[PDB]
């Protein structure tokens, strides 16, 4: 489909025993990281429980240690029931809005208003439409519709006859009508009438006739974020800015009104509030102004849980000239509990490579899997994982049905790991442009 | 004067000719009004003369 195979495609969840929060040694595509997966599951539990507001969790550990994978596993194990917002910290440096506004909108996106509503929908196959159009138009008309269980005839009001003519509704068409709006969606063409559709090309699909009553109440459960309500109220087509962007800085008094109204809907029982998650990937790309805003944004009642990942050691905080762990100021780190990811053992690399060789359509011979495991220890999990794809493509060039050591050796030879890449750089320093701008082009 | 009433101009509500419950549906074949598919199932397999009796209970007829 339109989803291709990607680095996290094998992550199907968090892989944790829901009855105990005990991490299974592997399941759902996660291998090892047990203590981190347990902690992320305790966070997952209190996300679903909703009662706790505005806690920040940092996931800290070396690169390629499963920090994003654990974040993806939580998103896959929350699903649609909870808003999940993913933010690269690079994203808030907008030219449309100040970074605290962008960071506000991200917090607003992570709280859902859940609104439960009903409508009568009428659905069936058009048996015939008569419209007289009596110079003039839309004067009078009759509609016959059937399911497999019933047939009925309707006199149409004139603004419904406009809708029918607007949708060019025809005998044999399977339609739904939402009654209160009066919109008509043509779900398809009935197969029994296929002969009538002489203008439709042979690529046209057909459907069986609907089933049950012509009319029923269908309940829709909308969830709309606080950010969407904020943007809707900004201007006469405010929602149109939810797509194009081009929201301004939304005025604070609009948000404060909306918070009061959402508290009314909660107290009136018309809506539920559904606290989500904001995941800030590589949070160290934020600067000292951002962290100061976050500190008090987390103290709001309508704050999500915030989950964060950092590669960084003791490192220079952006927008200042001093260093702190993770590159995060200690005053912010005071508000944050930290989950650590550790490096993988060779058998865990073997398992992750196996899983990655299941998600990609690749057969590894046992010696090729052993060699990729050895390469994974020497050159890192990510590089050996990129040799999997390379080896399959080389094997297919030699038309092999399974990837052999020869294909992995060709991969290792053709594509350098980071360490050999650095060593190549440390040897080529006269041909590569130095930090001084100096370079020699002669042989 | 003994001439003393006229029809209403309001639109009348629709009730099932069988069970008297409210009727969203009018059957185009027999012109009986019916509540649901269960009553439509009996209407379409009525004994041949019975359809005109359900109409006649509301003074309607085919002729
Ligand atoms: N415990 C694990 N189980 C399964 N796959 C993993 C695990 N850890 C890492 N991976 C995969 O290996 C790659 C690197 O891990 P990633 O989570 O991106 O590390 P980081 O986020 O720290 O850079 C990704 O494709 C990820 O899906």
């Amino acid at each position: 489909g339109l989803n291709l195979i990607a680095a996290h495609s094998h992550i199907r969840g968090l892989g944790v025993d829901a009855d105990t929060l005990e991490p299974r040694p592997s399941s759902q595509g996660l291998v090892g990281q047990e203590k981190a997966r347990k902690a992320a599951a305790v966070v997952l539990e209190m996300i679903k429980q909703g009662k706790i507001a505005g806690r920040a969790v940092l996931i800290a550990g070396p690169p390629s240690t499963g920090k994003t994978a654990i974040a993806m596993g939580m998103a896959q194990s929350l699903g649609q029931d909870v808003p999940f917002t993913t933010l690269a910290a690079s994203e808030i440096f907008s030219l449309e809005m100040s970074k605290t506004e962008a960071l506000t909108q991200a917090f607003r996106k992570s709280i859902g208003v859940r609104i439960k509503e009903e409508s009568e929908i009428m659905e069936g196959e058009v048996v015939e439409i008569q419209i007289d159009r009596s110079t003039g138009g839309a004067k009078q008309g009759k509609l016959t519709i059937k399911t497999t269980d019933m047939e009925a005839i309707y006199d149409m009001g004139s603004k419904m006859i406009d809708a029918m003519t607007k949708e060019r509704v025809m005998a044999g068409d399977i339609i739904s009508i939402d009654k209160s709006s009066g919109k008509i969606t043509k779900l398809g063409r009935s197969y029994a009438r296929s002969r009538d559709y002489d203008a439709m090309g042979v690529d046209t699909k057909f459907l069986q006739c609907p089933e049950g009553e012509l009319q029923k109440r269908k309940e829709v459960v909308h969830t709309v974020s606080l950010h969407e309500i904020d943007v809707i109220n900004s201007r006469t087509q405010g929602f149109l800015a939810l797509f194009s962007g081009d929201t301004g800085e939304i005025r604070s008094e609009i948000r404060d009104q909306i918070n009061t109204k959402v508290a009314e809907w909660k107290e009136e029982g018309k809506a539920e509030i559904v606290p989500g998650v904001l995941f800030i990937d590589e949070v160290h790309m934020l600067d000292i102004e951002c962290f100061s805003y976050i500190n008090r944004a987390l103290e709001s009642d309508l704050a999500p849980i915030v989950i964060m990942a950092s590669n960084r050691g003791v490192s220079r905080i952006r927008g200042t000239d001093y260093k702190s762990p993770h590159g995060l100021p200690l005053d912010f780190l005071d508000r944050v509990v930290i989950i650590n990811t550790h490096p993988y053992t060779p058998d865990e690399l073997r398992q992750i490579l196996s899983i990655r060789a299941q998600e990609e359509e690749v057969d590894l011979t046992p010696d090729a899997l052993a060699l990729l495991t050895k390469i994974g220890q020497e050159a890192g999990l990510r590089y050996a994982s990129n040799l999997i794809t390379t080896s399959q493509l080389i094997a297919a060039k030699r038309r092999a049905k399974q990837v052999g050591v020869e294909d992995v050796q060709r991969s290792f030879k053709l594509f350098y790991d980071p360490a050999r890449s650095v060593r190549f750089v440390q040897e080529s320093e006269k041909r590569l442009i130095g930090n001084d701008g100096v370079v020699d082009f002669s042989y | 004067t003994n001439i003393e009433s006229a029809p209403s101009l309001a639109p009348m509500k629709h009730y099932c000719d069988v069970t008297g419950l409210p009727a969203p549906y009018l059957d185009p074949k027999t012109r009986l009004r019916y509540h649901n598919k269960e009553i439509f199932a009996m209407i379409r397999n009525l004994p041949q003369g019975m359809g005109e009796q359900f109409l006649e209970a509301r003074g309607a007829h085919t002729v």
